[PDB]
DNA sequence: AGCGGCCCTTGTGTTCAGGAGCCAGCAGGGAGCTGGG
RNA sequence: AGGGAACCCACU
DNA sequence: CCCAGCTCCCTGCTGGCTCCGAGTGGGTTCTGCCGCT
């Protein structure tokens, strides 16, 4: 996905316009269910990986099981699914958040 | 419109020159060098309008440069003159290809050649 | 005079290698990687002189799909091509059994050179090219997306896909400068994939008109 | 409600059109019912071979050379035309300016044949060349610069300020004066 | 109004004195349409008559008479547009000129004259239409007014002293654009003071209050100079609404 | 005295100017930036320029600083007499003062040359307004003729009144601009 | 330094599809080393900028001369009497009018020109025909004397004067009036690469800006960068490179017009506008004859512009 | 060299222009209206400034000395008479880019000599 | 009583929103082909 | 049951 | 076996047509008449 993005952004600016605001959500939820920095959590980072890809299936753009709705889908939503997928990584979610 | 203007005077121009222009054009036959010719390549009629006397000219110049660069700097071989004037000749052609373009080449060089003996 | 001419042909002949492996025709890498260098070795460096002559740098290849494809690539010398030099290569073209062929024309071709070459159409689909056209790849500017040419499955997919009729797609002319680079004729359907400061990637889908 | 001052010669440039500067008054009598006559002195824009100077006439839908208008005005040699029009003999760069208009004019030599010329140009031109002859003087006595004057016998101060048009579109051309502002108040009534 | 240049509509410098900086309406006739200055006077016109009789009595030389050979070093005279003859002092010829029309002995106040140094023209209207002002003379960096006028000038109920007294005495001239071209004005008195730098030294004329630049509308809004220009040309247009 | 040469790309009056406008500007900057530290927190003019709800940082240096440089079609003021810019100067005055710079503050009030300048550079700026205002009306009608069948079909694609595709997804992601945030991706700038 | 139009008239010029812009422009990067050393940047620039014989003259003059041996120059014949040594041309074939050209040394300086350069051009553009010849470059003064080979002999150099002030070009491409030189201060010009780190870094470099666009020869130029080189200039784009580059570079134009001013648009307008001015495979301009050339309906049309024509027609 | 001027017929006051006499090669004025010649001189017939360095000096004229409108400096004395004061313009014409220089006119009534730094 | 007929004053006569982009028609130029020598 | 055309001024 | 017209296409200019922001509030003047059929 890195490759992927400095190729499509060849310049170094990385401010993009994007749905959801992923950053923000996350302090929503540290705000609503009282996360505690200072302590280990309980979230298993494959539970995260294999929740993401959960979510990136259920999010569709172009519906259809045949290979052009396939490769259509993926491009629609890739630049979001580089963001969701780097946002909500297993190591960032375990130290960062 | 610059174009159009342009050809406009293109065509004024060649038929001027036809008007100054001889019905047949009176080619004078080049005249072949003579074996004792010293100018490489005297043969080739690259250079158009350009006779081979005019080739000895230039080389019988470049001969006297170089005389007066070895009087100067007291140069000590002679062959190399002539080998040196029959080069510079040759490249001379070898570069230019108009008659007019050449003759001011080879004074180029004979003025290069003559600054160079007045610095020693 | 010299020097620059030369360089012009390589940067003609590079450009004509790469259209040529970009349409499909089979194309050593050598070919496509020549240098300057390599160019005045393997040709003349005298074009003036008649070395190299632009009737050696005549270039035959052959479509990977089937060797019996192939396109010839003719560099006129003349700087205005007329009716008798198409009529010969017409005539090389029936002898040698070749149905395609590129001219690069120095100048530019008459009108009715032109007329000529659209007339024989169904029999030899013979193509025309500046060589001012042909000095750079149009292809590898930034603006130019990814161009592709659909197979008729493809188009059929794309069709019965999204339920739309050939009129309904986006249009490019016949004419259009990258049309021209892959050599694509009315009817056929060209895939255009291009980056997306939105989506990140789109493909868009034009029509030959 | 504001006009343009009349009577009063003004040099534009207008480098969007068939003239690189063009002269420009609009001569109107003390008292009279007929409008503002406006005459042009235009110099072509380079794009034959020299820069030649036309006159725009009221009642004449072409535009002539200047020397042919002065010479219907009854200045034949070319002497006295430079004399009305070039005030300094000492300075050859009016001269060299004013050589094409000169070479455009050289055919018609003669008051009548001048005459005869502008009135082949007029609105109707007559297929007697003494009623065009006619024609050409009576506009020329009565349309061109009517507030100079409108009797006869008045040639040589329309000759005058002809030539004091010409000259100052030469000094606008020349670059020695400025060209003159539409907005500027005293060009103004 | 259709007209979208932008030129003809700008605030050109030559209307100081003559037509209001502010007021104008700010819809689509904006600049279009104008207004007097407060002390701005339009010519009505006069015959050329007299002036060419003075000229021709004078030294001018007609146009006829002369011979072309003598125009190059000579001065052009015209007269309502129309070129009268040449002249060969035309400083002494324009002194001449001034001193009639201040004392309106031939020349009438109206009568615009314009001397062109660069050039050689001397160019004298009698026409109508010409906006003008009036300007105060200055000779040597003094003002011709003096405390005297102004002594009889505050009698004038009793002792009939009026303006045209001014105008006729030579401490007053009207002057129009073109012949604004060629004075040198000075703002207030203060400039024709002694100054460890100069800036001129040979002022030719004086304001009598830089503030008769603005029009009837504009010359209620106090302290116009400490607000925005645009201010002052809405207030302008928004004088005539008020109700009174 | 001919002691000024021109820099690339400009003539010898090119450069003249931009010298004079450089420094003017810098004194007008700088005496701005005097003028907002001298300003006070009780300031008024800075209680609404700090919080934006009117105002700006220029209004406050014109206020109280030189209210500037008056510019008529982006230069200085014309020399609309002969060689002058008012017959107050003297012929060919390239001087501040000469040409349209105000040196006053509106507190201070303008001179009557700054006064007819400040005048002239009001006028641009009314005559730009009421043309802008049709030659952008008639853009608009232009653009909204143009446009106005587009829509978004219930197969997502948008499509124009003939039926034809203008966009096989809107915006190349078929998502509504009203939802969308400005945001940051963590994995383009980093090094490896 | 440039003026560029921006605004609303740049926003008419865009949507119009206009074929004369007001100010068209390219943007030329270099590829080797002319993109580090303002020299070669330079070279490339003389390359460009159009240049005619007019802009290095410093003036012409027509004189007679009867015999070439002795001129009306005191230094003109020294040098010729040095050049005619002796008859190796055709003495009947020589014209006595003589035009002497006096060329400048700053201007030729500034752009790299030789003599030598200026008569092969009169060679190519005249032919044989004409005879010129130059001086040394080492001479006081840069001196061409032409003369025609055999209506009069004396209009007909005129004439030649006259044309090969202007029509000839030295240097340069035609329509190129003017090119300038700078380095970026933005990194919106500046190159960007990648590291070895894989760290984005902008490298400054010399970047060239003209006043007229020949986009196809300027990109076929040597040490020219024919990928990133683009131009202002849409109808040139599309003509050149094609609809989806046209389509590109529309965007851009139109995305530049609108922030100029630190303003924000979404994006998926301004792709619409691009779209629907570019999805028949031509320049779609929003005017009367883009839109109402369309495939659209009588009563679509008759409600934009030319009600009563498009009803009559239909 | 300078720019040629123009010569009139001395029996019809026509501008004469340049031919050559063929058998005795000499460039000659001749009238075309006429059959008037004349011995030309100078022998060059054409000439073209492109740079336009023209003295501007020539362009001004001592009555600038009387304009209340010029600058006035008392520290540029005139050579020829010694006079203290000048007024000093500008080019103030077209075809001179370099237009800043300044031009002196010495204010000396009958003097008005005129000069540049 | 109502139709002829319109006055544009120069029947010959100044600007009836004027200028900017598209479209259409005319004349010129040249490529190529064909009937005579 | 009832109008219109033209022009001018002005407001946002 | 070339020469010189002639046909057919393409270029360039020149001439003509259409368009020129959205609403709103006031006011005044004018929408025939004169000769003899
Ligand atoms: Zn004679
Ligand atoms: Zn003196």
């Amino acid at each position: 996905d890195r490759e992927v993005l400095r190729v499509i952004f060849p310049t170094g600016d990385s401010k993009v316009v994007l749905p959801c605001n992923l950053l923000r959500m996350i302090w929503n939820a540290q705000k609503i269910f009282h996360i505690n920095p200072r302590l280990p959590s309980d979230l298993h980072p494959i539970k995260v990986v294999e929740g993401v890809k959960e979510l990136s299936k259920k999010l569709v753009i172009v519906n259809g099981d045949d290979p052009l709705s396939r490769q259509a889908q993926e491009n629609a939503t890739l630049l979001f699914n580089i963001h969701l997928r780097s946002t909500l990584c297993s190591r960032r979610m375990a130290e960062e958040f | 419109r610059d174009e159009a203007h342009k050809r406009e005077w293109n065509l004024f121009y060649q038929k001027q020159m036809q008007l100054r222009k001889g019905k047949d054009p009176k080619i004078e036959e080049f005249v072949p060098p003579d074996e004792n010719c010293p100018l490489k390549e005297a043969s080739s009629r690259r250079i158009p309008r350009l006779t081979v006397k005019a080739r000895e000219h230039c080389l019988r110049l470049l001969e006297e440069a170089l005389s007066s660069n070895r009087q100067s700097t007291r140069t000590a071989d002679e062959a190399d003159l002539r080998a040196k004037a029959v080069e510079l000749e040759h490249e001379t052609f070898r570069n230019a290809k108009v008659a007019n373009l050449y003759k001011a080449s080879v004074l180029k060089k004979v003025a290069d050649i003559h600054r160079a003996s007045k610095d020693g | 005079d010299d020097e620059e001419e030369t360089y012009r042909l390589w940067k003609i002949r590079k450009t004509i290698m790469q259209l040529c492996h970009d349409r499909g025709y089979l194309v050593t890498q050598d070919e496509l990687d020549q240098t300057l260098e390599e160019f005045k070795a393997q040709f003349g460096d005298k074009p003036s002189e008649g070395r190299p002559r632009r009737t050696d740098l005549t270039v035959l290849v052959a479509h990977n799909d089937d060797p019996t494809d192939q396109m010839f690539v003719f560099f006129p010398e003349e700087p205005k091509v007329g009716i008798k030099t198409i009529k010969v290569y017409c005539q090389r073209m029936q002898e040698e059994n070749i149905t395609r062929a590129l001219i690069v024309v120095q100048q530019g071709m008459t009108p009715s050179a032109k007329q000529s070459l659209v007339d024989m159409a169904p029999k030899y689909i013979l193509e025309q090219f500046l060589q001012q056209e042909l000095l750079i790849n149009i292809t590898e500017h930034e603006l130019v997306p990814e161009h592709v040419v659909m197979t008729k499955e493809e188009v059929t997919e794309l069709l019965a896909r999204y339920k739309l009729r050939e009129n309904q797609l986006p249009r490019i002319q016949a004419g259009d400068p990258v049309a021209r680079y892959f050599g694509i004729k009315r009817g056929q359907v060209v895939k255009i994939i291009r980056p997306s400061e939105t989506a990140g990637r789109y493909i868009t889908y034009r029509l030959v008109q | 409600q504001e006009k343009m001052a009349t009577n009063t010669v003004y040099v534009f440039a207008k480098k969007d059109s068939k003239y690189a500067y063009t002269g420009e008054c609009r001569s109107c009598l003390e008292n009279s019912s007929r409008p503002t006559s406006t005459i042009w002195v235009s110099m072509l824009a380079r794009g034959a071979i020299g820069q030649r100077i036309v006159a725009t006439l009221p009642y004449i839908k072409q535009e002539v050379p200047i020397i042919i208008v002065f010479r219907a005005l009854g200045f034949v040699s070319d002497r006295d035309i430079l004399e009305h029009i070039i005030y300094d003999f000492e300075d050859p760069e009016m001269m060299e300016m004013v050589k094409p208009s000169l070479d455009e004019a050289f055919v018609i030599q003669e008051q009548n044949v001048a005459l005869n010329f502008i009135g082949s140009r007029g609105a109707k031109p007559g297929v007697t060349k003494e009623k065009r002859i006619k024609y050409a003087k009576e506009v020329l006595q009565k349309e061109m610069l009517p507030h100079v004057g409108v009797s006869d016998f008045c040639e040589t101060k329309k000759a005058y300020f002809l030539g004091y048009m010409v000259h100052r579109l030469l000094l606008a051309a020349l670059g020695r004066r400025e060209l003159d502002d539409r907005d500027h108040y005293g060009n103004k009534r | 109004r259709d007209g979208k240049l932008a030129k003809p509509r700008q605030l050109h410098n030559t209307l100081w004195g003559m037509v209001c900086p502010a007021e104008t309406p700010e819809g689509h006739a904006v600049g279009l349409v104008k207004n007097l200055a407060l002390m701005a006077y339009i010519s009505v016109g006069s015959q050329p008559s007299p002036i060419l009789e003075f000229l021709e009595e004078w030294s001018m030389e007609n146009l006829e008479e002369i011979s072309p050979a003598a125009i190059a070093d000579a001065t052009k005279i015209f007269v309502n547009g129309c070129w009268v003859g040449i002249h060969k002092d035309p400083e002494q010829l324009m002194n001449t000129l001034r001193k009639l029309r201040r004392q309106m002995d031939i020349i009438v106040s109206e009568v615009s004259m314009i001397r062109d140094i660069r050039e050689r023209e001397i160019r004298i209207y009698t026409d109508a239409g010409r906006i003008c002002r009036p300007l105060l003379i200055v000779e040597k960096q003094k003002l011709l007014l003096k405390k005297r006028h102004i002594d009889q000038l505050k009698e004038r109920e009793y002792n009939n002293y009026s303006w045209q007294d001014l105008v006729a005495s030579g401490v007053v001239e009207y002057i129009d654009t073109l012949e604004e071209e060629t004075v040198m004005l000075a703002m207030t008195p203060d400039d024709l003071q002694e100054k460890e730098v100069a800036y001129c030294s040979t002022y030719t004329h004086c304001e009598i209050h830089p503030s008769m630049i603005l029009g009837v509308c504009a010359s209620i809004i106090p302290f116009p100079d400490h607000n925005q220009s645009p201010r002052n040309t809405y207030q302008s247009a928004m004088g005539k609404q008020a109700m009174g | 005295n001919n002691e000024l040469e021109p820099t690339p790309g400009n003539t010898l009056r090119q450069t003249f100017e931009n010298q004079v406008n450089r420094i003017l500007n810098d004194a007008r900057d700088k005496t701005g930036s005097s003028a907002q530290k001298s300003l006070s927190e009780y300031n008024n003019f800075k209680s609404m320029v700090v919080s934006g709800a009117k105002g700006s940082k220029i209004n406050i240096s014109q206020v109280i600083a030189v209210v500037g440089q008056q510019n008529v079609e982006g230069k200085r003021i014309p020399f609309g007499f002969k060689h002058r810019t008012l017959p107050h100067f003297i012929k060919d005055d390239y001087g501040p003062e000469s040409r349209g710079f105000v040196e006053n503050s509106y507190l201070a009030g303008l001179t009557p040359t700054e006064f007819f300048f400040h005048a002239m550079g009001g006028r641009e700026g009314l005559i730009d307004t009421a043309v802008k205002t049709a030659e952008t009306g008639y853009i608009q009608r232009r653009l909204i003729k143009s446009m106005e069948s587009v829509m978004v079909k219930y197969d997502a694609t948008v499509r124009n009144s003939i039926n034809q595709v203008v966009q096989l997804r809107y915006g190349e992601d078929g998502l509504a601009g009203e939802s969308v945030e400005f945001q940051n991706l963590a994995t383009l700038k980093p090094s490896n | 330094a440039k003026n560029v139009t921006l605004g609303v008239p740049r926003l008419k010029e865009l949507i119009n599809i206009s074929k004369k812009p007001k100010t068209p422009s390219l943007t030329v990067f270099l590829l080797g080393q002319s993109a580090r050393d303002a020299e070669r940047a330079k070279d490339i620039l003389c390359r460009l900028e159009h240049t005619t014989l007019r802009k290095v003259t410093a003036n012409t003059a027509i004189y007679y001369d009867p015999n070439p041996q002795s001129t009306v120059v005191a230094e003109d014949q020294e040098w010729v009497n040095v050049y005619y040594e002796m008859p190796d041309f055709d003495v009947a074939r020589i014209s006595p009018w003589l035009l002497r050209v006096e060329l400048d040394r700053k201007h030729m300086t500034d752009r790299k020109l030789t003599m030598e350069q200026i008569a092969e051009k009169i060679n190519a553009g005249f032919g044989d025909d004409l005879n010129c010849i130059f001086n040394d470059d080492n001479a006081e003064k840069l001196v061409l004397r032409i003369r025609i080979m055999n209506m009069d002999d004396d209009v007909f150099l005129r004439c030649i004067e006259s044309n090969m002030l202007t029509d000839m070009t030295l240097q340069g491409i035609e329509q190129i009036s003017k090119v300038y030189m700078h380095l970026p201060q933005t990194d919106n010009k500046k190159k960007i690469i990648i590291t070895e780190d894989g760290e984005f870094k902008a490298l400054q470099e010399w970047i060239l800006e003209t006043d007229g666009v020949s986009l196809m020869r300027v990109l076929s130029e040597k040490d020219v960068d024919p990928v990133r080189t683009t131009s202002n200039d849409i109808v040139e784009i599309f003509t050149v490179l094609g609809i989806e580059a046209v389509r590109k570079a529309l965007e851009r134009e139109l995305y530049h017009v609108i922030s100029f001013d630190g303003s924000y648009v979404n994006y998926r307008h301004l792709a619409l506008l691009c779209d629907t001015m570019t999805c028949r495979g031509h320049l779609m301009a929003i005017t009367r004859h883009g839109v109402n050339r369309q495939d659209t309906g009588p009563l679509m049309k008759c409600s934009f512009e030319e009600t009563v024509d498009v009803l009559m027609e239909a | 060299p300078g720019f040629v001027g123009i010569r009139f017929c001395q029996e019809c006051n026509n501008m004469l222009y340049p031919k050559e006499d063929k058998e005795n090669r000499i460039l000659l004025y001749a009238c075309r209206n006429c059959d008037y010649q004349q011995e030309a001189d100078n022998s060059c017939i054409y000439v073209n400034k492109i740079t336009h360095e023209v003295d501007e000096l020539t362009q001004i004229i001592a009555d600038v000395s009387q304009d209340p409108t010029l600058p006035r400096t008392e520290d540029h004395p005139c050579q020829k008479c010694g006079h203290k004061e000048a007024v000093f313009f500008q080019s103030h014409s077209a075809r001179a880019e370099d237009a800043m220089r300044l031009y002196y006119v010495c204010t000396a009534p009958h003097c008005g000599h005129r000069w540049t730094e």
